[PDB]
């Protein structure tokens, strides 16, 4: 099969430069020509360009002429996209794809995340939410995960094996500080009697942190 | 050079039933447009091209036709699992995608499952206060929150977070969280989260009071 290799998250600061790149197995981009895609988060699919790696020759759409610049390494069977004096515009998932007309982008990347901004990196506080004393066969508990720095962070619980019964909320933006908040089901009659953990991982900053639910104190 | 026009934008259907989204070039491409599914947390999957060739793998519901400038494509016998956004692209010269389109699918309307939780002991020595509502796996998605502090509507420190349509139950979910000082918190003592959706002309009320402990 065909395997397409992205280069890790990128944050980086506004007027900068930053190179991605892409990997191929499978085939020899030799062979084909490589295309880029860009996606900003809540927006549609551009194309970007592309390069024929036998030749080095490159296309561009002309929105990014300047601003994108692709090559290839024919012996790394790999291709790169270098993105010049970035802005909050260019933040976004940046996709690899094989060329050929038959089929059409059928192997991807897994995507490349290029954040723009000045914000310093920061890892999360994490609080545990637990129920007022008020609270059938269900109980709801939950986790705030507040002011971190760049996205995204990855929230689970009990390290994945409560799964069914878990929302997890897009964050919200706010004085350079993200704060997004998760919620899990589960029956009442395993909490508290068994422990439930909220888990947060913060890639930018590399840490993982653990939050016990426990019950509120209230009643003694 | 080419544009590719993309309707609807956004598409609703329900379950068993079939969507068509049109395409439109603004020169004949010859019919060289192909079709992709995204979903978030996904990279994009090739679904058909050459206007009408189903890659092999995709279910063949999946379906596409037309020629010149004007193209179509059809999902049939819809599932839960086909919420994505899907998009067009010409590949007749260089390469260029449609806008999208984000399909809904709809079931029975459903009413939220809500939860409220004061401010953690852990928070509140940071000197701030959130208190967080839960809104979960309701349908559709049009839902109005409001917070009372001592009875009282406050609208001024409030963040709402909608999910994405969740892939097995058709369901959405949101968070609402009012967020004080923790000076304003200790100020009153009631606060209440009311969830109003067309499922009920009633208000799904849920409170609590602030004690000193």
């Amino acid at each position: 099969e065909v395997q397409l290799q992205q280069s890790g998250a990128e944050l980086v600061k506004p007027g900068a430069s930053v190179k991605l790149s892409c990997t191929a197995s499978g085939f020899n981009i030799k062979d084909t020509y490589m295309h880029w895609v860009k996606q900003r988060p809540e927006q549609g699919l551009e194309w970007i360009g592309r390069i024929d790696p036998l030749n080095d020759k490159t296309k561009y759409d002309p929105k990014f002429q300047g601003k994108a610049t692709i090559t290839a390494d024919t012996s790394s069977n790999s291709a790169y996209l270098q993105l010049s004096s970035l802005t909050s515009e260019d933040t976004a998932v940046y996709y690899c794809s094989r060329g050929g007309g038959d089929p059409v982008f059928v192997y991807w990347g897994q995507g490349t995340l290029v954040t723009v901004s000045a914000a310093k990196t920061t890892p999360p506080s994490v609080y545990p939410l637990a129920p007022g004393s008020a609270a059938n066969s269900m109980v709801t508990l939950g986790c705030l995960v507040k002011g971190y720095f760049p996205e995204p962070v990855t929230v689970t619980w009990n390290s994945g094996s409560l799964s069914s019964g878990v929302h997890t909320f897009p964050a919200v933006l706010q004085s350079d500080l993200y704060t997004l908040s998760s919620s899990v089901t589960v029956p009442s009659s395993t909490w508290p009697s068994e422990t439930v953990t909220c888990n947060v991982a913060h890639p930018a900053s590399s840490t993982k942190v653990d939050k016990k639910i426990v019950p509120r104190d209230c009643g003694c | 050079d080419i544009q590719m026009t993309q309707s609807p934008s956004s598409l609703s259907a329900s379950l068993g039933g079939k969507v068509t989204i049109t395409c439109k070039a603004s020169q004949d491409i010859n019919k060289y447009i192909a079709w992709y599914q995204h979903k978030p947390g996904k990279g994009p999957r090739l679904l058909i091209h050459y206007t009408s060739t189903l890659h092999p793998g995709i279910p063949s519901r999946f379906s596409g036709s037309g020629s010149g400038r004007d193209y179509s494509f059809s999902i049939s016998n819809l599932e839960p699992e086909d919420i994505a956004t899907y998009y067009c692209l010409q590949y007749d010269n260089l390469r260029t995608f449609g806008g999208g389109t984000k399909l809904e699918i709809k079931r029975a309307d459903a009413a939220p499952t809500v939860s409220i939780f004061p401010p953690s002991s852990e928070q509140l020595t940071s000197g701030g206060a959130s208190v967080v509502c839960f809104l979960n796996n309701f349908y559709p998605k049009d839902i109005n929150v409001k917070w009372k502090i001592d009875g009282s509507e406050r609208q001024n420190g409030v963040l709402n977070s909608w999910t994405d349509q969740d892939s097995k139950d058709s369901t959405y979910s949101m968070s609402s969280t009012l967020t004080l000082t923790k000076d304003e918190y200790e100020r009153h003592n009631s606060y209440t989260c009311e969830a109003t959706h067309k499922t009920s002309t009633s208000p799904i009320v849920k409170s609590f009071n602030r004690n000193e402990c």
